[PDB]
RNA sequence: GCGAUCAGAUACCGCCCUAGUUCUAACCAUAAACGAUGCCAGCUAGCAAUUGGGUGUAGCUACUUUUAUGGCUCUCUCAGUCGCUUCCGGGAAACCAAAGCUUUUUGGGCUCCGGGGGAAGUAUGGUUGCAAAGCUGAAACUUAAAGGAAUUGACGGAAGGGCACC
RNA sequence: CGGUAAUUCCAGCUCCAAUAGCGUAUAUUAAAGUUGUUGCGGUUAAAACGUUCGUAGUUGAACUUGUGCUUCAUAC
């Protein structure tokens, strides 16, 4: 049905190596891992990774407050998606530094106090979450197979090293935040390109324009 | 109070491992235990090899080197300081640093 | 007089303050992070007395020469089931027990008080055996019938007449001398008791509302309501 | 080199520039002119400063901005950076590329048979 | 050599239930072991148990539920009258109100609520709570 | 815990882990309560009723509650076909 | 035994060498004989190497040939060993995958050993040895501490930095 | 503590504890999980024989009549 997997998506999802996994495993992530290729290409089941991101829809709604869910990164390149991420829903977006700890806080008369930390990456991010085990808080983390789980509800198991992934999968979460009550008017194709979440150049970015406007004089 | 998660070097399952005099004290140090240097150093050093290569007959003869594994008891390298006092949390690591270039005295 | 009225910082103290939690073991029953003491005082306050127990000075051995900073304890209790503990250094002995007083406040726990061998009427002293560790030493609470009051050494008795637990049975091992760690080898005794799957506890709850689901309109309001 | 700038007026040419970027110049000597108008000083050697820092500074904003500031008018430039370059999508519009394992992945848990073909 | 064959199905069982595991697969499966755990089973702290069957001694696959803390087991095994074994239901017992003590009466395998009723004494072999 | 005339006597009942069915304590701060909501079978439309979770600390530090998540979701078929 | 060195130097440094070192024949029976960790059994987690042996290449490569013996790589498994990572176990801590499951007055068997510090491994008896010595082995008396691990005091005669004409 | 303003000494005033009872000695028991079967400890605080073999002794896996089937007395 619709909440099922719509392969169409997988035609995207082979562009964004989702099915190339690390070498090292990492037993709690072996659960999602299908098989091997010879000399380290890890493919991981693509139907079980696209059933966790249903299964983080429907853990990222019946907060009602948009505000209070505090999606995250460190890395740069996981960086541009995930404040273009918060454009849509109201998230919190936090690129970059946490300033540890944000637990009696400065200026601000509510609390930075979110409520579902997601995180694009376990391993490099590793500050917050173990930040988040004070204060009671679900943490999904976009994963590969090397990856920690500690404190960590759900895993969402998508490749986490390539500029396309952690592109894509802040698209796919896109989606169906706004499929289920979000009223994007039950998955029709969609106004916003699915690649805005993208460098548009690795850093520095070359003088690729609004919509490119080419130069007419050299 | 144990210093090292190995004590001395690295003794595992031998039960007791033979004795290297030290080289420069002439030191009775066991083999594990033992700071192994083992130089390749150029036997003009550097600035003669602009001097040699006048008075070569050959095409530049390429020069050797000299090939020696050297010992050294562990006073004997804390003076010496090829090897000195690592941190509490430093004394845990054998792999870093070099760091920089590649290393000098071969060169 | 306040003389001054708490301001709300978390989201948790935001809501006893306007009033939408009116029980103190809602915190307890999701486990939450207590971390203002002004929580503590709207709930209770009413019967809530500071003992101190040792105010141990301290010292540092600085070039010129020494220097004294002073590890002062207090315990407060309500009397029939909450406890806490606080410890804290400071450079006069005044500015450790106001403040001392603090941190017992934010570490108060819920007693668990079971009946010893025959459950009639309003259960006293403890469900089950529980030994609290905290350095070499660790008191081994035990259940006793009614009417033989807490037997321990006098400090711990003083933190179990002022736990709510009656008629108790200790014994500590170890350096029973160490103040710091004999009370703390109790409160990490006493507050354990809720933590001991006894066989009464098997059928479950309905399992939640956690209140930051049951009250997202009060903060995801950014008006502070008064009240 | 040795002449190193303290708090005070590292602390307050932030505060101005981030500010009043707009209607500001490079000339230092109008520079040290517009110091007693957006803020006040006790004495003149700290206009010496603190008019000398933001100018020691003021072009370094044009080539290659520092963290710590922003000057209200390259974020809204980065609006024009959070540009959408057309058309980048599947490279080989499927992509045909598979790890010819996982292609019975796209058979034994996808029905569709479309294109994925063997590259080894 | 392996002595009490009792003994380490009740330390896999509670080395298994602290980590928190579902599944625990004993071995060698003597029949006083599944006296015991169905007196475990009674009271419901363990779930329904397989004994996969060998030619060699049995194997036992156990489910796991998470209610109890400890199974231990006294060896040597102590004759037990009626007399004393209200001293061990204090010692090996966390409270008067539950736990139990199962011993090997004469007649047939009961904790000691059952042969405090029956009037049984005998000798004593676990405990669990 | 309750005495004989039917009184839940002293202060409340904690939560259990839905996980592992130990004990939520009383200061256990990497606790949680998941709550997962289900949706339409039809096309999205995220209906009201949830699926409430508690996990403890001792299962999340093992790092092993991403899949106990997924027996919790399986049994209760809220992650389905699988 | 010299030569120095030093206030002295029966020492360090320097030279000469003797017993010894070495081989068979015996004696001695000790060592920081250390992993300062008895032994047999089960359990409780990763990850990386890594010595043997097993096994699958749905691997390469050797050329004797595409081969086959040989090598390598990949996969699995015993018997392990060594490291790290951590407890989400213990500990006074330093730490320990056992120094854990020694739980709440705990129980897989078995043996050896300890009871404040000295006196003292002494005195004396027995027993072994060519002997040196080894095993056994006290007390009178003395005494309030002695000890373990860790913190903070020396950018006080130790490394690595960084200043100034007290 | 006392080494020339003694909260300990000699006193005086005071004050406290028990009270027809109170102090002192040696002994003994509990404190002592500092003799420990319940119940100690042995990497570094005292403490694992240098090693293995081995009688005494201690301790030794699994398996060999178990619930069924029908009734009543019997909780409801």
């Amino acid at each position: 049905d619709i909440l099922s997997l719509k392969e169409d998506d997988i035609t995207k999802m082979l562009v964004a190596t989702t099915h190339l996994g690390s070498e090292n495993v990492n037993f709690q992530m072996e659960q999602y891992v299908y098989k091997r290729r010879a000399d380290g290409v890890n493919i991981l089941n693509l139907g079980k990774t696209w059933e966790k991101l249903q299964l983080a829809a429907r853990a990222i709604v019946a907060i009602d407050n948009p505000s209070d869910i505090f999606v995250i990164s460190s890395r740069p390149i996981g960086q541009r998606a995930v404040l273009k991420f918060a454009k849509y829903t109201d998230t919190t977006p936090i690129a970059g530094r946490f300033t540890p700890g944000a637990f009696t806080n400065q200026i601000q008369p509510a609390f930075r106090e979110p409520r579902l930390l997601v995180v694009t990456d376990p391993n490099t991010d590793h500050q917050p979450i173990m930040e988040a085990s004070y204060v009671n808080i679900p943490v999904i983390a976009f994963t590969n197979t090397d990856s920690p789980l500690r404190y960590i509800d759900i895993a969402i198991p998508c490749n986490n090293k390539s500029a396309h992934s952690i592109g894509l999968m802040w698209w796919l979460l896109a989606r169906e935040v706004l499929r289920l009550r979000g009223t994007i008017s039950r998955s029709v194709e969609w106004p916003v390109v699915v690649d805005l979440f993208f460098y548009r150049d690795p850093e520095e970015a070359e003088k690729e324009e609004a919509a490119a406007k080419e130069l007419l004089p050299p | 109070t144990k210093k090292r998660r190995n004590g001395g070097r690295n003794k595992h399952n031998r039960g007791h491992v033979k004795p290297v005099r030290c080289t420069n004290c002439a030191r009775c140090v066991p083999k594990d235990k033992a700071i192994k240097k083992f130089v390749i150093r150029n036997i003009v050093e550097a600035a003669a090899v602009r001097d040699i290569t006048e008075a070569s007959i050959w095409d530049s003869y390429v020069l050797p080197k000299l090939y020696a594994k050297l010992h050294y008891c562990v006073s004997c390298a804390i003076h010496s300081k090829v090897v000195r006092n690592r941190s509490r949390e430093a004394r845990r690591i054998r792999t870093p640093p070099l760091r920089s270039f590649p290393k000098d005295m071969a060169r | 007089e306040d003389s001054k009225e708490w301001v709300p910082v978390t989201k948790l103290g935001r809501l006893v303050r306007e009033g939408k939690i009116k029980s103190l073991e809602e915190i307890y029953l999701y486990s939450l992070p207590i971390k203002e003491f002004e929580i503590i005082d709207f709930f209770l306050g009413s019967s809530l007395k500071d003992e101190v127990l040792k105010i141990m000075p301290v010292q540092k051995q600085t070039r010129a020469g020494q220097r004294t900073r002073f590890k002062a304890f207090v315990a407060i209790g309500d009397n029939n089931g909450h406890i806490g503990l606080g410890v804290k250094c400071s450079k006069e002995v005044a500015t450790a027990i106001r403040g001392a007083i603090i941190l017992a406040k934010l570490s108060v726990v819920p007693v668990r008080r079971g009946y010893w061998g025959n459950k009639i009427g309003k259960p006293h002293t403890v469900p089950c055996k529980v030994t609290g560790k905290c350095g070499s030493v660790s008191v081994r609470l035990i259940p006793a019938p009614r009417g033989t009051g807490i037997v321990s050494a006098p400090v711990p008795k003083k933190l179990l007449t002022m736990a709510g637990i009656e008629d108790c049975y200790t014994s500590a091992r170890g350096s029973t001398g160490t103040l710091g760690n004999f009370a703390k080898a109790t409160y990490a005794a006493i507050a354990k008791t809720y933590a001991y799957l006894t066989p009464d506890l098997w059928k479950e709850m309905p399992l939640g509302s956690t209140p930051y689901q049951a009250y997202s309109d009060f903060l995801s309001k950014p008006t502070p309501r008064l009240h | 080199m040795g002449r190193v700038r303290t708090k005070t007026v590292k602390k307050a040419a932030k505060v101005i520039i981030e500010k009043y970027y707009t209607r500001l110049t490079l000339d230092f000597h109008t520079n040290k002119r517009i110091c007693e108008e957006v803020a006040i000083i006790p004495t003149k050697p700290l206009r010496n400063k603190i008019a000398g820092y933001v100018t020691h500074l003021m072009g370094r904003l044009r080539h290659s901005q520092v963290r710590g500031i922003s000057i209200k008018l390259q974020e809204e430039e980065r609006e024009r950076r959070d540009n959408y370059v057309p058309a980048v999508s599947a490279l080989e519009q499927d992509i045909i590329e598979v790890d010819a394992d996982t292609k019975e992945m796209l058979k034994l848990l996808d029905f569709h048979n479309i294109r994925g073909l063997q590259l080894t | 050599v392996r002595m009490n064959v009792l003994a380490d199905a009740l330390k896999c069982i509670n080395n298994a239930e602290k980590r928190g595991k579902r599944q625990v697969l004993l071995r060698p499966c003597s029949k006083v072991i599944i006296k015991f755990l169905t007196v475990m089973m009674k009271h419901g702290y363990i779930g329904e148990f397989e004994i996969v069957d060998d030619h060699r001694s049995g194997k036992i696959v156990v489910n796991l539920t998470g209610r109890l803390n400890k199974c231990g087991v006294i060896s040597p095994r102590f004759d037990v009258p009626i007399n004393d074994i209200e001293k061990w239901t204090n010692n090996l017992l966390p409270s008067r109100q539950f736990g139990y003590v199962v011993l090997t009466t004469s007649g047939g395998i009961m904790d000691h609520e059952e042969a405090r009723r029956k009037h049984l004494g005998g000798k004593i072999l676990g405990f669990f709570f | 815990m309750q005495n004989d005339a039917g009184e839940f006597v002293d202060l409340y009942v904690p939560r259990k882990c839905s996980a592992s069915n130990r004990i939520i304590g009383a200061k256990d701060h990497a606790s949680i309560q998941m709550n997962v909501v289900d949706v339409d079978p039809e096309t999205g439309r995220q209906t009201d009723g949830s699926k409430t979770y508690a996990i403890c600390g001792a299962i999340r530090r093992m790092g092993e509650s991403d899949d106990s998540i997924l027996r919790l979701a399986k049994a209760d078929g809220i992650v389905s076909k699988n």
